[PDB]
């Protein structure tokens, strides 16, 4: 079972979780970020 | 004149006849309805003279203590004022054993709390109502 | 009786009881009511020490510690309300500089961590700086490996420990990111939503359908497709408002020989000429080339006195001889003679700053493209609507440009919308539109007409220029537009939301098939998290799910206009006849509390809860439909600015204007100055560096608030008045929506067919008699 | 009359017959409920002045001392006085062993606690009223 | 004043017994409830004069560590210097790992998020109430 190995792995820490899912929330928002900026430079000029 | 307007109940008295309940209930002192409530009443008679009324008091305060002798069983007065001359003559320390002997400490003690009970509740409730209505039902109960 | 307590008590304590139980009485208070309150007053003298100094200080102020016990009026069963708010106030709660001043410096280093970020980067200013080829490898990476951890969390079981801790985590972030500012917070908080929302739903999809009893399953299948459309439309809404463009306003050209040439358009069909008089003074007044600005009347009534006015104060004015679509039919039939290569357009209501034109026709003399450029009205829709090329026209404060206006055939007339219509054409044809949001400047029943009419005008621009089968417009536009469509279209989920309680509650269904408490912890992240986020894209002041309930009950009012397209039903038959199964869910669902199963007594608990709310909204849609015609006030706005008073003695008053209007002005004197009424006085009024004096005539005196009206002036001082004074450069929402919801049903009660009147009157006097006793602070 | 004014309960004595019944409960007392009696009605008889109230409680801190020696199972004072020379005789350090042996740390946080407890609950609870109760419950058990 | 408003609560020593009573339920306290209940009268004993009030709290804080040191399974003095020489013997890194071993980071997380929720409560409601109340239940369940 590969997708219920990660499940079994990381079920115990909500810890571990939380700490990964606020690194993808900022990361997504820097690339996020990053492309809105272009498009309003791209907009506004 | 106006009867009505003298009606204070019983005042002192009334701890008096309670205490007589106490020994009523306690078993200690055999009750005679009779003179008791005519003792009341008398005290009870509204008199329009302040002289009257000390009067009365003066007559009644020896009338009551020989009420209250005549109530127990030690021997009558015309029997103590016969033997008076030899009490005088008995020894002072067998006297003072036969008063310790007679006298019931919780007696007296429970005599001390029902004068603070009185006092307490003669500023609530009048007793004079409830002590005349216990004399008149323990009338009631004797004659049935 | 007086005898029995004369007999049993002595005078004193006989006259004081007696006097208390006269003192209840006179207050209206019954014989029962009086004696059982004697009762409890003698109970408390002889039990609690009330002569102890604590407890005169407790009496004393008996009326703010116990508000909603009356001393002098006792009823029964006030000692289970004293014993009530006695228990609060045991659990009640009820150096401080250092902590506060080290509190409030952590929230503004907070606030300005952004700033000194910023600035951090600013100097190592750099992807950007990598060849295309390293720019796409190394940003597919990074998104992959973001998306791939944000699945994981997304799809990740746990137990309600490890849950309700991952919860508490995330909520505490979502706090810590809120504080700080900025586009990048606005875009984490967005990100962290998307994610506990695709949480949310992923587990509702995979463990909570219940797939043995085919009722429960269609049910489920019902209340799951309404959760998964409101989440798409706030997910459009999130991407909509992700990045508003915040523009700014390029200068003209110092030159003023290159300049446009604009004209002005005020259409009016029954507005007074007070109304209109502001408008077009205030037009007038406007900062701009005299021969470069050309300003038209177009009165659909044809008032002989907005024609004289016009031509004293020369204006252009013109009537139509047929009045054929309205206010579009209206503008287009102007514009056969209109010269100029830019209209603006103005509502009577709205009136025009000075400074309008020259901050707003910068971008229109920068960029050749822009057809349309937009002001507000009064939001943050529009910022964001900008970016993706979807401003949509508010039918004023705005200005198009000829040639394109021209191109199109003039102003769209075939929907009640004609400024939405007449801006899906503009871009259609390639052109692009724009949003500046700076100043330039009621009753809620226009409020709720105008949002009915723009839900019709998007039915019929759907229904004829159908963005999503149409040509020429790019992807966000659509969304855009097909956002707005959809936002207007949110009755039908609102329905199931109200009916799905009751459809476990009576039919003792399953709808969702899960532990209670699993329940509320994939859900309440859901709210929290929405509600967190759209409060910072907002940005309001006051943020909470109780402001979102607001929206909610102000557009579940509007369900029915909006599907018809496709204040009269709020009592009629359909609506009180949901309230009374609500109502019915309530007493079922006390007896499944009872009777029912232990099991499952959470779950009806958890319906409870759901059904209250239920209850609450239907209650706010009765309560505006009543509120609505009610509003009596008219335009009057209190704002602070110095003028000065001079007597006939030329005594100067320097004064503050408390309100104005066209009769005249309202005003506060600081001191005491001895005003008579009638006397000549000059009223200095403050523009920027200049000052103008105004001759009045003072016609009301409060004390110190001095009423002035003026004597008849002139073209140019009618001008700098309307300048001076017009043209200027300008727990608790829990309990207050429970008012709103009571009030509702109160109302209801009141004006309901008599077989629900009586029946709504019952349960709202229960409902006061439960709240009475209601700990209070 | 405003006699009520004259009622003013036993106030610090109440957390002395507080302590009683925590030794009550605890068994080291023997308790002679009338004698409680008896001085809860002393303490609680109304004193119209001032300074007489004062002297009353000088004169019943001795006689509160004694009923209360006379309510523990403590050797009686003339077993002290018989025998203050086997006392004498003992060292220094054989008193302090002796004394902390029998002082019961317990008890002594117990009575800590009982105090506070009191000066708290004087604010909110009659404690006169309860106390006087108390003792009644108790002369009325051990008579019937 | 006469009203005695000096009583003050407990306020930060509120959060020290609920970490005590988190600790009750992880079974890591050899509890003493008596000396928990003396603790919270004495600091809970209203003092008029500010200066004693802050007198008596820094006297408290050592008592109060001395108690948790008493309460905890962790060993008394003479054990901690009769292995404090075998302490000094071992090497930094030998006490490093064993604190890195003694350390169970998940109640420090716990006890972190108890203060959390104990300075929300403190802003919303009073924990003194109830603390003294948890008090008096254990010390009740211990007693019967």
């Amino acid at each position: 079972p590969w997708f219920e190995r990660l499940w079994y792995a990381l079920a115990n820490h909500p810890i571990l979780l939380a700490v990964l899912a606020a690194i993808s929330v900022i990361l997504l928002a820097w690339v996020l970020w990053r492309l809105l900026r272009i498009i309003s430079r791209r907009r506004l000029n | 004149s106006s009867l009505w307007q003298y009606w204070r109940g019983l005042s002192g008295w009334n701890f008096y006849f309670l205490v007589k309940f106490g020994l009523l209930w306690a078993g200690y002192l055999n009750f005679h309805p009779l003179l008791n409530l005519v003792f009341a009443a008398f005290l009870l008679m509204p008199l329009p003279r302040y002289s009257l009324h000390r009067l009365r008091h003066w007559i009644a305060l020896p009338i009551g203590f020989a009420l209250f002798w005549h109530d127990t069983w030690l021997p009558g007065p015309e029997s103590i004022m016969s033997q008076g001359s030899q009490v005088a003559g008995f020894s002072t320390d067998y006297l003072i054993d036969l008063v310790t002997r007679f006298i019931n400490w919780q007696m007296i003690g429970a005599i001390f709390v029902l004068l603070v009970a009185w006092l307490f509740l003669s500023q609530w409730i009048r007793i004079t109502v409830f002590v005349v209505a216990i004399l008149l039902w323990l009338n009631v109960l004797t004659l049935a | 009786m007086s005898i029995l307590t004369r007999w049993l008590l002595i005078p004193p304590v006989n006259a004081r009881l007696i006097g208390r139980y006269r003192d209840y009485r006179r207050h209206g208070a019954s014989a029962f009511s009086a004696t059982l309150g004697c009762f409890w007053m003698i109970l408390a003298w002889i039990f609690i020490p009330l002569e102890h100094p604590r407890w005169q200080r407790i009496r004393a102020e008996h009326k703010n510690l116990y508000p909603h016990i009356n001393a002098s009026r006792p009823r029964p069963l006030d000692p289970v309300r004293y014993l009530i708010q006695t228990c609060w106030l045991l659990i009640g709660a009820s150096a401080f500089s250092g902590l506060q001043n080290i509190r409030g410096r952590y929230h503004q280093w907070m606030n300005e961590l952004p700033e000194r970020v910023s600035h951090k980067t600013q100097h190592l200013d750099e992807l950007g700086h990598l060849s295309a080829g390293a720019r796409r490898l190394i940003l597919g990476i990074i998104v992959t490996f973001s998306l791939i951890l944000a699945l994981i969390c997304v799809t990740q079981p746990f137990n309600p420990l490890a849950q309700f801790i991952f919860l508490m985590l995330l909520w505490g972030v979502a706090l810590i990111v809120r504080r700080m500012p900025g586009r990048f917070s606005a875009l984490m908080l967005i990100v962290l939503s998307l994610t506990v929302s695709c949480r949310y739903i992923w587990w509702r999809y995979t463990s909570t359908l219940n797939w043995d009893d085919p009722v429960s399953l269609v049910c489920g299948l019902i209340l799951l497709f309404a959760e998964t459309y409101a989440w798409i439309v706030l997910v459009l809404g999130y991407f909509q408002v992700v990045w508003p463009l915040n523009r700014q306003p390029v200068p003209l050209p110092k030159d003023m020989s290159l300049w446009p040439s604009v004209d002005i358009f005020v259409p009016t069909y029954n507005e007074d000429l007070n109304v209109v008089k502001n408008t077009i003074y205030a037009s007038l007044g406007i900062d701009w080339p005299k021969d470069k600005l050309n300003i038209w009347i177009l009165d659909d009534g044809g008032r002989e006195e907005f024609r004289q006015f016009a031509q004293n104060v020369g204006v252009k004015y013109i009537a139509r001889t047929t009045h054929e679509h309205a206010k579009a039919g209206n503008i287009n039939n102007a514009l056969k003679y209109a010269k100029g290569e830019f209209v603006s357009i103005f509502d009577c209501d709205h009136v025009p700053t000075r400074s309008f034109l020259q901050m707003t026709m910068g971008w229109f003399l920068k960029e050749k493209q822009l057809a349309m450029m937009q002001t507000p009205h009064h939001g943050l829709v529009q910022d964001g609507n900008d970016m993706w090329d979807a401003t949509f026209f508010c039918g004023s404060c705005a200005v198009i440009r000829r040639k394109p206006l021209d191109e199109i055939g003039g102003i769209a007339v075939e929907t009640v919308t004609e400024d939405a219509h007449t801006s899906l054409r503009l871009h259609r044809r390639g052109y692009t539109s724009a949003y500046m949001r700076i100043p330039q400047a009621e009753s809620l029943s226009a409020h709720i007409g105008q949002r009915i009419r723009w839900a019709r005008g998007m039915v019929q621009i759907f229904r004829l220029d159908n963005p999503l089968t149409g040509k020429g417009l790019k992807f966000a536009q659509r969304l855009c537009y097909v956002n707005a469509m959809f936002h207007f279209l949110s009755g039908i989920p609102r329905l199931i939301f109200l009916t799905a309680p009751l459809a476990f509650l009576l039919l003792h269904a399953y709808i969702i098939y899960a532990p209670a408490l699993m329940i509320a912890l994939f859900v309440l992240p859901h709210m929290i998290h929405a509600s967190l986020t759209n409060s910072k894209i907002q940005g309001k002041y006051r943020h909470s799910f109780w402001s979102e309930i607001y929206e909610t009950v102000l557009a579940w009012y509007i369900a029915p206009p909006t599907l018809v397209a496709l204040v009269d039903w709020v009592i009629s038959r359909p609506y009180i006849f949901l309230v009374l199964l609500n109502l019915v869910g309530v007493a079922v669902g006390i007896w499944r509390y009872f009777y029912g199963p232990p099991t499952e007594m959470l779950t009806v608990v958890v319906s409870m809860v759901w059904v209250f709310y239920n209850l609450i909204v239907l209650g706010g849609a009765v309560a505006v439909s009543v509120e609505s015609k009610q509003v009596r006030r008219s335009h009057r706005v209190e704002m602070t600015m110095p003028a000065a008073i001079a007597r006939e003695d030329g005594h100067l008053f320097s004064c503050t204007v408390q309100d104005f209007s066209d009769g005249g002005l309202g005003i506060k004197i600081n001191g005491q100055a001895q005003i008579l009424e009638g006397q000549k006085v000059n009223l200095l009024l403050k523009r920027g560096q200049q000052e103008y004096v105004f001759p009045t005539q003072v016609a009301r005196v409060m004390g110190n608030e001095v009423g002035l009206k003026l004597m008849p002036l002139t073209t140019q001082q009618h001008i700098d008045f309307v300048q001076c004074t017009f043209a200027r450069a300008d727990l608790e929402s829990l309990l207050d929506i429970l008012k709103l919801g009571f009030r509702g049903y109160r109302h209801l009660a009141e004006f309901a067919p008599s077989s629900v009147k009586g029946i709504f009157r019952v349960l709202t006097s229960l409902v006061s008699w439960v709240v009475s006793f209601i700990p209070r602070r």
